[PDB]
DNA sequence: TATATATATATA
DNA sequence: TATATATATATA
DNA sequence: TATATATATATA
DNA sequence: TATATATATATA
DNA sequence: TATATATATATA
DNA sequence: TATATATATATA
DNA sequence: TATATATATATA
DNA sequence: TATATATATATA
DNA sequence: TATATATATATA
DNA sequence: TATATATATATA
């Protein structure tokens, strides 16, 4: 017993594994210039896609979680911050309140649903230019979460899942943290990648 | 629709990505010998049996959809929204029941049915063959295919 | 689950790992002769032998897992969870008994499972398929999977 | 004395023993062709029918009936788990109250009948989809048996033997316990028949 | 029951495996020959022979237990339970003696033959075709039966 | 009799070794541009986690070992100083009293047991940052460390896996040293292998 | 442990040593004619059977020692260190007796079995199971498993 | 009991 | 060869 | 004894 | 072909 | 969940 | 290969 | 223990 | 490929 | 002996 | 790949 303990995480490699194996096996199935050049253009929707939202959001979201309900099983919990962020913004699919009355019956009791649904806008609104001026200048609470954010849902009907898709980010104007005078303040991963490169 | 050809069509198309899988990048080399033919060969059989053999549920909804669908003269378009429910249902409710009710899930899927005037956008009107026109409410249909396949089930 | 496919996918997959630990940076030109693929097909075949016969008693645990927690009405998502316990115990407990003692243990997961208030999290509440509420409580849950594991055993 | 002490089950290669013996006696019926194609689906029907309803029910009931009335002549009632099935369920041609006045005669004690009669119904409602929406959501037991399975029986006359025979699985729906999601949970015979397969 | 046909049923099945064990791998080019088959038809006479020539014992006491079991009503299903002790009394006992005494194998049967009721499991009740009911011990009916063998033999 | 004395160590060439053993098992895998950069990626975790921590605690704590309870047998005890780092910190997993009746029924006397788990920890605070702050202003001591290390993990209880993962070391401040005015004062092995390096 | 597996992985790994071994410098060119890989496969058996035929005095040393060990309720981390002397006596006494005798070697590796208080460490205490707590000194068993490897052989 | 080999007692 | 209720004599 | 080839004595 | 108690004559 | 490999249910 | 709603079995 | 190669038990 | 709790068989 | 290539006997 | 006690077969 206790063979060992896995853990799963995004580790500065994960885009080389999938790329390698991916390419590995459809070598055989259509020649290998297209199979070379076939990965990189399928790993870079992936890359802008995934890495750029919900590794952020689960990434803040970390430190409130183990404080809230911090245990072993936080996995039942673990699904929501993933589910907001499809079914509710980005598609308006599910009304806000459905889903609360929906997850309840998993037995989590309803204060922290009401944070972590609150919790997430504050964040998501940040990173997807989008949301931002749907949402309006407010600031989102557990008070008043349940009553405001399904208020845009019941506004618009069900969106097409094209928008939670590639057509994201490409129409949206927004500056990168390089320019000068933004929020922004670039990250420091930029200098040690270009310190490995060097060699 | 499928018919005897398609389980050998989902047969045959396993076979490269298979073969790719349990030699990488050794395609011309290890292809070559019998015995890998013989083993790849025996492992895609069993995918289809479990594709085919644990599909009948989606197929026996889709199954009843149909009559009901017909009954009402609704034209080919919609009928795919319809089937819809067939599954929609006989799998999220009746065989696992994820934590949901009915009746919120009827709500959901008519939340993605409407018009959006600003019509009767919960009852179409529609042009027959015969040029008369008769209209139909999406939510009794709705109501009757969920309680015939309870029953059927 | 696994069903006959699951011994033939985890047969298929060992075959480019073993040829390259067999040679190591020469795979084109070794991996053509016949006879390296007779010996490497011929190991690869030992390791699912040992993998799939000393397997049992986990699957054992976690059948007896399943029943016990049907029948309180637990939902899909904390039978994982509750599937712990199953070989949590049928590993460190039974086979080989590590130095521990079982209520210690007992303790330890359920430090594991809490709730943070600042509710019953020891006792959740729960709606099933009808709308009746019901509520478990997961130390005594707990005290049954042992013993029917120990009696089963 | 005591040449031997034979046994009599399902061993795994009864269905090897069944198709060749029945193929020998047939060769010289029809001809080659025809009768090596004909076993397989003269076979299909009885593994259908016995051995994915009976054998299961003797298995499960053998280790109570051995607590119960355990001893060499457990004969006399063996052969009742095997009529409650046919007359009682799947035809309803036998109210379970004839049933019980019927054999107490050949002298077994009524309670093992009413404990037996019941226990069968719990196990079979699982197996045959069918019987479970007829009996409805209910326990059966010893105290309320006699009272509540016979009710069925006369609200519904006697069915035709067809019911009991080919027409019995396959207009029902279920699923397979390969699903994911049912109660299921698949045995792992399907493994050691693999690894025999795979030579 | 066996009358006439039986002892000739017996001896059409013995030609298919004592035409196997003369000759082995070799029954479509050994069989065609005429001496083979009269070789294995005056053979599998024989054998028909000592079955039914050294079969009376067991028939005689079969036959003694029939009446006895008649007189008391016991219905058919008992009958043979009954018919057990006719020849594992007219085998053990009386022919060789294998080294046991009777009070003890009487006692070795009946612990297979009890109730068990945590009812008079030696003292069944019987209802007969009149509807008068009765009793009767198995302790008496087998010292009938075998002292009954006994004078018989 | 007598073949050899193997000694198993961290011997300034495990990097090459384990960098060339498994490029020649993936390049088979992958191809050879992904192979050979996918194991400075893999390698490079290892030696954040394991070396900067374990080989430290273990260089450290050999001479107090070998004083204590110095033998041939010190492989019972040798997994203590390893159990201790992963299960109670890092992780909260298990009380430091849990521990201490656990391990005793093996043998070991707990004047040991209670000497290691203490010192343990005073060497641990210097060397990862998050710890010292949790732990506080204190002197880990035999006399109170089983009243006082359990005291936080009463408080606050099963932290996820994921801290003693990948998230350990990024988040927080330090100085390398580097500096000039921290403790640190660098060791003088990064001069040897700059001397190495110059041919 | 070792079973069927153990025996070809210790075969697969010696083919990359040998054909380095064989030619130096020379793997693409050599590796690639079949000559060459008939010779070192030929060659690369030969080494297992040495290993496999002359590892059996280990082996049963290796199995005396367990049952011994076990009968104590000696737990699973010392059992290595009494397997120590398993082969530090079926290999330095028996087979070729270097020039030592037994009871200076016996009080040489428990000069390695220490305690160090400035407790019992030639007596150590153990938990069971159950919670009965029992006491097992080194030298008597010890003592007993020279003297019944002695026997043994 | 279920599998299928042949014969009797009324209409498909 | 099917569509229903009972038969007795044979293959497993 | 355990493996399976055939026959007798009552109902599945 | 199964589900139980004893049979005798044959293949290993 | 997002990435792309194949099968069903109506018209581009 | 696209334009929408749900599917089940496979590659990561 | 930490590194990553494959299989099972519920939803992202 | 991630987000959590335990698995058994393999590469170092 | 010391250098490192592979297999067995318990937990990091 | 480490942290300890002994192994047998191979490269120098």
């Amino acid at each position: 017993g206790r063979q060992a303990h896995r853990k799963f995480d995004v580790r500065n490699d994960t885009s080389t594994r999938w790329k390698g194996k991916l390419y590995g096996i459809f070598v055989n199935y259509m020649g290998e210039d297209y199979a070379k050049e076939f990965v990189e253009q399928a790993y870079s929707n992936y890359e802008k896609v995934f890495v750029n939202i919900y590794t952020k959001i689960h990434n803040q979201l970390r430190t409130t979680l183990t404080s809230s309900a911090g245990a072993g099983a936080t996995f039942p919990l673990w699904q929501i911050i993933n589910e907001a962020i499809y079914a509710v913004y980005l598609t308006h699919k599910e009304t806000a309140s459905f889903l609360y009355a929906k997850y309840v019956a998993r037995g989590i009791q309803p204060n922290v649903v009401k944070k972590i649904l609150a919790e997430t806008g504050n964040a998501l609104k940040g990173i997807v230019p989008a949301v931002a001026q749907e949402l309006g200048e407010t600031v989102l609470d557990e008070s008043n979460v349940i009553s405001v954010v399904d208020d845009i849902v019941r506004k618009n009907p069900a969106l097409p899942n094209s928008y939670a898709g590639i057509i994201l980010q490409e129409a949206r104007i927004s500056t990168t943290p390089h320019y000068e005078g933004t929020e922004g303040f670039s990250s420091m991963e930029s200098a040690y990648s270009a310190l490995e490169e060097i060699e | 629709r499928l018919s005897q050809a398609s389980v050998l069509r989902y047969y045959a198309k396993r076979f490269t990505m298979n073969v790719g899988t349990t030699a990488h990048v050794l395609g011309k080399e290890v292809a070559g010998n019998p015995w890998v033919a013989k083993a790849i060969d025996k492992l895609s059989y069993q995918e289809t049996y479990n594709w085919i053999s644990d599909y009948q549920a989606s197929h026996l909804a889709k199954q009843v959809a149909k009559q009901v669908a017909e009954k009402y003269g609704i034209p080919p378009t919609f009928q795919g929204l319809l089937m819809a429910y067939a599954e929609k249902v006989v799998a999220n409710y009746i065989l696992d029941y994820k934590g949901e009710s009915l009746t919120q899930m009827h709500d959901n899927y008519l939340y993605e049915l409407m018009q959006k005037m600003p019509s009767s956008g919960y009852i179409y009107v529609f042009i027959g063959k015969d040029g008369k026109t008769h209209t139909v409410d999406m939510s009794k249909v709705l109501t009757d295919i969920e309680d015939a396949l309870l029953k059927r089930a």
